[PDB]
């Protein structure tokens, strides 16, 4: 018959044309295009569509999704999309149209017996996010970022252990076979880094061989010229990802000098900004480089007005740094720098800087990396207003640009992108949904491999999962052997072909890392930005073409009080 | 005492119901997990009296009003549900709407 | 400012176009009530609506999607009717039909 | 010598002739029997009877008991009787006189060096609940009801999804390879139920294939005669038991039309009384009939002063319905009826209705089934007085018809009384010890498999187990490889044959399912009842044989507000 | 150049000659040596000593530790010495001077890329605690005795059932089968104690074939002459170790009976003061011969104000025992006694009593065996001034005489010391780090077999480990597969043989007890004292030499109120 | 409500500081915990009334007294950590010898 669009939106969720606002941040986005055929969409409930003979067909579990999501509004780098999801074998199947080939038509994802659902109508899709600066020094992390919608953790650690506490680094076998062990455990994917400060290559092929996906190179174990090209030698010749925290005292050379030694060679800098660490002041230089993968970590997402106040206490923790040794108190306040801090905003906004992270507990917060991001992208827009790739009367430009800075270019960068990193056949089903009122900030579901891991849950004596008290508990997809099989161990090449994972006799998923040493600054999706950015050795100032760089601190942030009891 | 997960589940609630109430009455406008917990509370205690559930459904929507918690709050609660061992044994209320 | 808030663009949709369909009176003889779906296949409803099965063959309610048309014990209504497509096979329901048409 | 009754009791717990009063209910027990010799009674204590070469013997571990729970007042459909109990290979070993042969008369249920000791005497000893209705929404469900007292738990569902939500089904092959292996995770027994709603057989086998015990027809997957005719043939074959959710539409036709497709073979109606769903508004008639075997969901358990105002919301959130489409809220009313919620609680009390569930999180209380089934035993004495069959001035058969509701008929009805469901030698140690103040309501211990798996537990670092606070936390026979071996995991016949369990590499014993077509009301123990029940289709009055069955609601009910902290 | 005393301590800790205080206690302790080279010391962080080329070294793996613990304050029964830890393989590899060879004097402890670092500069390192006095009540002990910073338990029990109520008792192959299983579950060392209450060898063989690494006899079974005698027969031919709880009531004998039935065969006796169980009210008498390992559990040590009011109720609970029946009030009362309580403190001071232990929930306290060791040592300091071996100004000796209580003593008596007890080369790495103001109350970390199991850990999702709240939280030691790795199981030399551990499937290390039936009073370390004791059978005071042996009750102790919430 | 693990962690501060608050009230000379507890909650509701991170570095030390606690527990926190929310967003803010 005819329904008003209004009235379609309240039942079906949102279609071409409508906009919608995300949490209470100044960001809209507007529906691109809707893959249903009006009056076919299908719909669960009593009654309702998704029904034997209706739309739900007679074809055997093979010939049917094992999961579909219902009226999904994607939000992807590759578009803002209305359609449904089909999930297969712990894989993304299909995005297109769902039902019963038998009496529907355009059915590209076929509804049988085998098929659970899930309704996502007038709700937000998105992959799941990816932090690859995590420091693990506790195991409590992954169910934080986890909650936070983060399904995917690369860094290192042993656990509270001052080397860890520093750095991202598993050093050695014994304790990355533990570490690959411990992980098991854990509900989000994982893959570790081991110390890669050596000056003897064998001393890194063996950490290599052992497990890890990468090295990561830490001035507090020396990020010395020789340590640099040490690992990138190994990590040229293992297909693996260099992690760098340069020398923050330029106590080997300056910025210059780092960047001759890696010499044009991938690697991938964390908190390219310098508060993080890095050479003071001009590490932020970096993100001019096309074989530099630049990122930040996230305390310093977005400039506010405490952000200052706050840092250097946070510095003198991590690094155990002595408030009463001077030089310690000097280096950590020649890091803090409000220019830089201002200027980080801006380089995000522009695709300068091509990803987000955390650090977490060693000057980041696990579960804000996506809130912080977003948070940024509401700034910017406030202050700068449209971007010049945007079209149309909407952000989505904004959004797709954001979305893939912990989504899709850090799965880039790390060689993991051909398992996770986006909505995209044949990717592993991690994905999560959100209320529009939400987003962001508290996610309705959050999908690994195919299952909920996570959910907010109601009084389990209820009559129903909704009466209060409502807070985050794990579900069927973090349990013992479901958890196994949702979720997978990153390993090296090398690793892999020596059978690491049959001898330390892990359990989960296995998948491989590839292609680290060949992407570059142009790979990463809409931030491939290479700005000709100058530092003032003296007032610190940041200037990309001469002009200025800066933006102003803010007072007030949505995702904040309005989500949150504490 | 014998706390059983449920009793012990509802001592989050209450907990999270004294931050609230201590936050009212410094006279701030109630932010959305606040205002959930202020009224949830509100109800068990009902419950706990003795009020019917067609009572509470009713008394619920006058805890808190527009003008007490912050901008957007009252949209994103179209309804509160909470479940109270009344006399007559555990039964569910919903409060339509709570905040007006 | 409200958190998530749709701004839908005013206007409407047109449902199942371009697709044949057809009017029946029915009947509900039956003295309790009926509510019949928006897929369901229309001649294969509860025995007690009596209508031109014949005419509704291969055919379902032309409603949006998921929701229903309820009969009190003793109503009267005309139904608007669309054809099914796909590969128009009916399978299920009463098992009328288990196979094309 | 010769000691007083009183002091007796005090001493060893009530013998033949004391009445003890159940929890806070009008409800009275008669010791039926007593199968101590007096003044041979084993007790356990310093300077008490089981000791080397006195209460004790020095037989090896094959030839005495691992387990003994001495004076115990057992109470089961078959008596209520005083006994010790003796458990052996995580079996019921015997039920008879403890002790040793060498020295004490009668000894049934030898002591030896291997035997541990669990003091019964003053408690009372059942079997572990079986609830035949879980909707697997999230695993804490597995806590709470084992808390209950519930032993195993049947049911189907992938987490917290929209089919999941609405029904019990664990659709196809993936999601239910998945379920099995995350019940190992589980304290409690579990079996499966897939996604009954299909006209093709095929897609029933695979799933029976696959390792479900059962298939659930339900109305918000089509629960059309086509549909459900499906089902049957498969289960005809497979030998695997059908719960069904009828149509409550009338789309397909009436409820006469769903009992000739149903065509006089085996099924488990669920909530046969309507307002959990079911043909509007006679689905009750169905208890009428041989072939069906009956149950309620215990929302509605048992009639009182709040019951229809909590209703019709819970209703609506349940089946993903619209309160603003006039359909969706017209067949929610039509739901909802007093005069067969009141009608519900009588059929109980006489035998028509022979099981009792929960449904949860779905229109259920996951931990209320026991609670609820007293409380409706409770108001019926009140309402209604001593049963037809009752001898002596006791409640002694209302109990066991009662107490049979939620242990042997669940476990008849799905082909799983062989392993569970009562206290016979040879079934499996699934027993909770309950103190007679709190009966029903808050458990002393839950036995599973013949270990603990959770208890009332004070502090942890006390000098007893017993000072404050004391609250519900998990012992060994929830841990690990323990929890492993004391469990089961039900498998349809064929799925066991398909060597299923090598595949999915579960841990868990593994038991099969058999004997679910044959069952029918009559083997419903204590409750057989077939009677000429009408529904009158405009006033909805239930009527069994021509008089009005009906009860009035209660305004105060025990086993509530004096155990509860919330 | 030249640093002052001060300045030194503060930035590496306190050195040779510096005193330090043990908590809020009374007892000092001061720096025997050093040994590192002034200048030399490694440290970590953002420009520190430990780095590429400098502090860390080119060696590989094989080559180098896996974790290091720079300029630890150890204290054990050996020394209390100021050194670098070097772990490797989960074991303790070295107690020397950590650095690089290549540039660094004196190096014994090379550290490489492989190498992690604990920072334990003006932190007390201490190898983890041993309880040998377990009722396994409950799962839970586990966490709340491994935060106290005991990390292996030795005990018996099958849960919450009478039997392990009163008993530290494993009853049986079964139980033991199943409790073995459910110990891989455990973050802690763990050892099985069987039943040994039978007059049939046969019956106890089993059980250590079964599994337990000692028999507990006790007097709730029925601690008679010829049970005695056969559990000391098969202890003599399977090498395991007999703890015992003799007869109370003098009902087969009094406490020479016992003696004369032991027969100089070595045995472990429990709470040898008497007050939780012995031969009234002289049990105290057995810490004078050489075959007699003793031992106090907890809640009398030491002894205050509100020690007697306290325990008879306790008494009452534990033991199963009836406040009405008159006979077993008055055995209670004639167990505690004011003059044994006083002098029991005063044997431990002297060396006459050579454990402490726990007794958990059956008149022990499982978190505070340490602690009220230390509350023992500084009440004794307090009244009875120097011991006559102390040297020095200084606490020196008392504190290696009481570390070793709860250490080195109860491995020795074990057969467990070749695994653990101390920290010495060789041993499996289980230490736990102390910082000086919460010495022996809250731990600043917790390692088991090299990797952290537990420790305080703040904000899961601050920027730094340290914001509030801070409280412990299970670490990656306590994961899964890590955890099985870093644990665990002693069995009896005839199950290893057996292949129990293949059969049951376990998961842990094991590890194999020898030499239990060799020690003797003389093996003690620091506490070998055999004192002419004697016990007045009306007045119960308690004289060794004639000479009477007394202290005074406390109303205020360290290591309480000051760090407790509640 | 949707609490997230944090926010059900900040519920057990909360908790711990009613405790102390209480103490305090009777007059105790507060001991290391509770100290901790109640200077912590002080910070927290500072944020959530919009307290700036350097307001909030300041008043923290104004809390407890040296003759308010135990003797040895000024010595014990040479500093205390805790993160609110602010209207900016997670902010972490530490006092330096909070007590004096
Ligand atoms: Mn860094
Ligand atoms: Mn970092
Ligand atoms: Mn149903
Ligand atoms: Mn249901
Ligand atoms: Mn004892
Ligand atoms: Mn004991």
């Amino acid at each position: 018959s005819n329904i008003s669009r209004q009235a379609y939106a309240d039942m079906f969720g949102p279609t071409v044309g409508d906009k919608v606002r995300l949490a209470d941040t100044e960001l809209w986005i507007e529906v691109e295009d809707d893959l249903t055929t009006y009056g076919e969409e299908v719909k669960f409930g009593g009654g309702k569509v998704i029904r034997d003979g209706m739309g739900q067909g007679q074809m055997l579990a093979a010939d049917c999704v094992d999961l579909v999501l219902t009226n999904a509004l994607i939000v992807d780098h590759w578009g803002i999309v209305k359609a449904d999801i089909g999930v297969k074998d712990g894989r993304i199947f299909a995005i297109g149209k769902a039902g019963n080939p038998d009496i529907q038509p355009n059915v590209t994802i076929p509804i049988g017996a085998a098929t659970e659902v899930i309704a996502a109508e007038g709700k937000i899709v998105t992959a799941g996010g990816i932090d690859t600066h995590i420091h693990w020094i506790c195991p409590q992390q992954a169910e934080e970022a986890l909650v936070s919608g983060v399904t995917t953790m690369v860094g290192g650690g042993t656990g509270p252990a001052a080397g860890t506490h520093a750095t991202t680094c598993t050093p050695g076998p014994w304790y990355i076979s533990r570490m690959l062990q411990a992980a098991d455990s854990l509900p989000v994917n994982i893959g570790l880094l081991g110390k890669g400060n050596v000056s003897q290559p064998d001393a890194l092929r063996e950490q290599v061989a052992a497990g890890v996906i990468g090295l990561k190179i830490h001035e507090d174990w020396g990020a010395t010229p020789a340590a640099i090209d040490c690992a990138l030698t190994v990590a040229d010749e293992m297909d693996i990802q260099v992690a760098l925290h340069s020398d923050t005292l330029n106590e080997s050379g300056f910025v210059e000098d780092t960047l001759a030694a890696i010499g044009g060679r991938t690697i991938h800098t964390f908190h390219t900004e310098g508060a993080g660490g890095g050479h003071a002041p001009d590490i932020i230089t970096a993100c001019a480089h096309p074989n530099i993968l630049p990122s930040s970590t996230n305390p310093t997402l977005p400039y506010t007005l405490n952000t200052i106040d706050e840092h250097l206490d946070m510095l003198m923790v991590c690094h155990h740094l002595d408030p009463d040794i001077a030089e310690d108190v000097a280096f950590a306040e020649s890091r803090i720098r409000r220019e830089t801090i201002a200027a980080e905003d801006v380089l995000h906004d522009l695709g300068a800087f091509s990803l987000t992270s955390s650090d977490s507990q060693a000057m980041g917060r696990v579960g804000e990396v996506i809130l912080r991001t977003w948070q940024v992208a509401h700034r910017m827009k406030v202050q700068r207003g449209a971007l010049a790739e945007e079209t149309g009367d909407n952000d989505n430009f904004r959004v797709k640009r954001y979305i893939a800075k912990y989504t899709i270019n850090p799965a880039l960068t790390h060689g993991i992108a051909h398992e996770v990193g986006s909505i995209e056949v044949g990717k592993l089903a991690d994905l999560v949904v959100w209320s529009p009122a939400f987003f962001g900030v508290k996610p309705a579901t959050v999908i690994k491999g195919g299952m909920i891991a996570i959910a907010p849950m109601g009084d389990i004596n209820a009559s129903i999962p909704t009466p209060q008290p409502v807070h985050y508990r794990p579900m069927f997809g973090a349990l013992g052997s479901a958890r196994h099989h949702c979720r997978l161990t990153f390993l090296s090449q090398a690793a892999a072909a020596n059978g690491v994972a049959e001898r330390l006799n892990l359990r989960s998923a296995i998948a491989v890392v590839k292609g680290c040493r060949t992407v570059q600054k142009a790979d990463m999706v809409h931030n491939s930005l290479q700005p000709n950015i100058t530092v003032d050795a003296q007032t610190y100032e940041v200037r990309v073409d001469g002009e200025l760089i800066t933006s102003e601190p803010a007072d007030v942030l949505p995702m904040a009080q309005r989500y949150f009891l504490f | 005492m014998e706390l059983t997960p449920r009793e012990k589940d509802k001592l989050l609630l209450f907990t999270a119901a004294l931050v609230a109430e201590r936050r009212l009455a410094r006279g701030l406008k109630l932010n959305y997990p606040e205002s959930v917990a202020l009224i949830s509370a509100f109800i068990m205690e009902g419950a706990r009296d003795g009020k019917s559930v067609a009572s509470l459904m009713e008394e619920g929507r006058h805890v808190l009003t527009r003008e007490q918690v912050m901008e957007g709050v009252p949209e994103m609660i179209p309804d509160i549900q909470v479940e109270a061992t009344f006399p007559d044994g555990s039964k569910l209320v919903t409060v339509h709407n709570p905040i007006i | 400012m409200i958190p998530g808030e749709y701004h839908v663009k005013p206007g409407q949709i047109a449902l199942n176009t371009g697709r044949a369909t057809c009017r029946v009176v029915v009947e509900n003889h039956g003295d309790r009530p009926i509510q019949v779906g928006s897929h369901y296949h229309f001649a294969e409803v509860n025995p007690a609506l009596k209508f031109d099965r014949q005419q509704a063959a291969g055919y379902r309610l032309n409603i949006p999607a998921g929701t229903a048309v309820r009969f009190e014990p003793g109503q009267k209504r005309e139904v608007e009717l669309v054809a099914f497509a796909g590969h128009r096979a009916v399978f299920g329901f009463r098992g009328e039909v288990m196979g094309p048409l």
